[PDB]
């Protein structure tokens, strides 16, 4: 990172800190638990969780008597599944393989960009100091032009790769927003969309 | 130049890093290792409410711990460097903006959940962002809220559908009207031919985009003469026969957007 | 149109008698909302901020491309005329090559940026086509896809390099609190509601829709029996009127 | 798998289970920024003078990077900031046994 800082390469902090995103998710979960699906369609109307789950059961072609008779079993299955996912997440796993992949991609791109300076691009040397201390101005112009063209090409390549990666991440973020709208704030009838 | 603890070999005279940057050097007369760092140091950003509004601005140093890294060998101070109105933003030192405990919406983002704006008091004020309107929700095991009335809400969604179709010329741009330049350019191959192919593909794609978005009705249904359907006034969204072919809202939309 | 809107109301869990009784109010709200959007559009606004943004992007890209010619790209000059009039052929070949490489790189950068922007615009156009198919030519059950609230219909409008959708939505309001029960125990058996929920206004137990307070007497046609009263929590004793 | 087709037989479930599945979605990428001279040249006055002759290359690179960064901020905001009210976290976190 020190070389990146000394070569003008910096990382701007995100606008929303982790605490704000955690607050947003806690608010969403509280709204889902208390008001159910309604808080996404306008005003938030409170509903007992049992009745909300009865409506959600009705939404998939199962009468609500099933839940009111098997509430203990359904709650136990809910809790057991939550504990199972908890343990699955805590046992070293690749569950977060996409996020680590994007982090690694950004780090590798920056490292390649900074390491590209070592290449002399067919000039006398890859360093401006020795070129300027060895070759006079008029002759040094050619070497300076060579190095400048090479480094500008490196910057352009990095920028284009970043643009394409940003397009892919925007596609993923739009899909995530749609999933939040349709699965969290309401019940989704699309097959295999929300699980 | 600054003193350094770097370990140099007995014969070494200078050392560099992975990016071939000479970050250390030996003093030939005293043989002391000196580290050398750039002067820019990277990251200074300026926050301005607009020269039209005011000439006052604020300065954010991205990773300084509110110190004088921008070596103070310049008149004035660069708005100031380590003045009085200093705020220590997470990953940054901000100078020239007043910190207010009250939190508002974000106007000029800074980062780490901190935003700045040109509030009245008139000066630049920095604050923590507001997530949303706090709400009190009461959970009850035997009570529900049901709506007793309803309202009709009409919301707008703007979606770009096409972009301007552009075309370029090989010689008229690269060379112009010079025969010698055209001859020299012929030796570079088929670059501009493939550029023209890409541009043509983009233009055809734009035409297809518009056609697929709009051409979804196989029948051009006639505009009704009576534009009231059980009290619903559609005359604002349907064309006016007296005028020309666009509806009033369409005219407003075309006028709103301004199309060497 | 009245029956079309009645079906659209039915599509969001509201009985059609609501519309046939409040047609005047619904039409008035429709017209008021249309006038509101009209006045919103006429007052200088960033409503069309994406369309103007793409227009500005294209203009700026072309301007940068044309202004890139002034750069001499490290050669004797940025103009071919003076290079050709000053330097002979063989020596001038170096300058010509420098300028040609620079201008080719500028063109390639412009074309790549245009390709990426075209990909983004194609994504937006496909989304707009899907919205036209699902919101305009039908009623969408997707949440927040065709406007905030419960979707009833949509109307398209053209705009420079884009489309503006007017989404009509039904938003509930004037909430009232009520005490409810998962079921009602009667003669030792539990009655559940076929649709809606049980409520208690403070005088007696009624059955109502979830999306609108339309209290109705509890009968056997809107309730169905299942099991006994000892297996469900929150069951409250009451009688179920029998039309016979 | 063995699937038997019958004209007069149907298979119906008699029990059910609750399955909780995870879906991980990247929403944003690191916001990066670069400098014209400190990268291309460093601190050399002569190199800066030479680079000025190339025009507005790095200006447009900076514009692209700024666009990417603001797009990332918008991505996170649009994905998460979908509730207008910050509902309070209940103290009673068991809702009918859940």
């Amino acid at each position: 990172i020190c070389a990146q800082k000394f070569n003008g390469l910096t990382v701007l902090p995100p606008l929303l800190t982790d605490d704000m995103i955690a607050a947003y998710t806690a608010a969403l979960v509280s709204g889902t638990a208390t008001a159910g699906w309604t808080f996404g369609a306008g005003a938030a109307l409170q509903i007992p969780f049992a009745m909300q789950m009865a409506y959600r059961f009705n939404g998939i072609g199962v009468t609500q008597n099933v839940l009111y008779e098997n509430q203990k079993q359904i709650a136990n299955q809910f809790n057991k599944a939550i504990s199972q996912i908890q343990e699955s997440l805590t046992t070293t796993s690749t569950a977060l393989g996409k996020l680590q992949d994007v982090v690694n991609q950004n780090a590798q791109a920056l490292n390649t960009l900074v390491k590209q300076l070592s290449s002399n691009f067919g000039a006398i040397s890859s360093v401006l100091n020795d070129i300027l201390s060895r070759l006079d101005k008029v002759e040094a112009e050619v070497q300076i032009d060579r190095l400048i063209t090479g480094r500008l090409q490196s910057l352009q390549t990095y920028v284009t790769q970043q643009l394409i990666r940003a397009a892919e991440i925007r596609a993923s973020a739009n899909l995530a927003a749609t999933k939040m709208s349709e699965c969290v704030l309401g019940q989704s009838k699309r097959v295999d969309f929300c699980g | 130049l600054t003193p350094s603890s770097k370990r140099f070999q007995p014969f070494q005279q200078f050392g560099r890093d992975v990016s071939d940057f000479t970050d250390s050097v030996r003093d030939p007369k005293t043989s002391e290792i000196l580290d050398i760092s750039p002067c820019s140091f990277g990251g200074v950003s300026v926050i301005t409410p607009g020269t039209n509004t005011s000439s006052e601005v604020a300065v954010l140093y991205q990773d300084v711990n509110c110190t004088d890294v921008p070596v103070a060998i310049h008149a004035d101070q660069l708005v100031y460097s380590t003045g009085n109105n200093v705020f220590q933003t997470q990953a940054g030192c901000l100078i020239g903006a007043e910190h207010v405990d009250t939190s508002y919406e974000c106007d000029i983002p800074i980062g780490a959940g901190i935003c700045a704006s040109y509030h009245t008091v008139k000066s630049i004020v920095a604050y923590t962002m507001s997530l949303g309107a706090d709400s009190s929700i009461a959970y009850s095991n035997n009570t529900i809220a049901i709506p007793t009335n309803f309202s009709i809400s009409i919301t707008t969604e703007v979606m770009p559908v096409s972009m301007a179709k552009t075309s370029v010329d090989c010689n008229m741009y690269i060379c112009g009207d010079s025969t010698e330049c055209a001859n020299l350019l012929l030796q570079y191959g088929s670059f501009c031919t493939q550029l023209n192919r890409a541009l043509s593909g983009i233009a055809v794609e734009q035409d297809r985009n518009t056609r697929e978005v709009f051409a979804q009705v196989k029948q051009m249904y006639k505009t009704p003469t009576l534009k009231d359907f059980g009290g619903f006034n559609f005359s604002q969204i349907l064309p006016d026969p007296l005028k020309t072919k666009r509806s009033f809202i369409e005219d407003l939309l075309f006028n709103k957007v301004t199309l060497l | 149109f009245a029956m079309q809107m009645a079906y659209r109301f039915n599509g969001i869990g509201v009985t059609q008698n609501v519309l046939y009784e409040n047609q005047k109010q619904i039409a008035n709200q429709f017209n008021k909302a249309i006038s509101q959007i009209q006045e919103s559009l006429t007052t200088t606004s960033t409503a069309l901020g994406k369309l103007q943004d793409v227009v500005n992007q294209n203009a700026q890209a072309l301007n940068t491309l044309v202004k890139q010619l002034s750069s001499n790209f490290g050669a004797i000059s940025s103009v071919l005329n003076d290079i050709l009039s000053r330097l002979d052929k063989v020596e001038a070949e170096v300058q010509i090559d420098r300028l040609i490489t620079g201008r080719l790189q500028s063109l390639q950068t412009y074309v790549t940026q245009q390709l990426i922007r075209a990909a983004e615009i194609r994504a937006s156009a496909n989304l707009a086509a899907t919205k036209m198919s699902e919101c305009v030519l039908g009623q969408s059950k997707r949440v927040d896809f065709c406007g905030k609230g419960y979707h009833l219909m949509s109307f398209p409008q053209a705009a420079p390099h884009g489309v503006v959708f007017l989404h009509v939505t039904y938003v509930p309001s004037q909430e009232r609190n009520f005490t409810t029960a998962p079921a009602i125990c009667h003669e030792g058996k539990a009655y559940f509601p076929r649709e809606g929920v049980f409520v208690f206004n403070g005088t007696s137990w009624f059955i109502t829709q979830r999306n609108f307070f339309s209290p109705q007497i509890i009968t056997t046609d809107n309730t169905f029996v299942s099991g006994s009263c000892d297996v469900v929590i929150g069951i409250i004793n009451n009688t179920v009127y029998d039309p016979l």
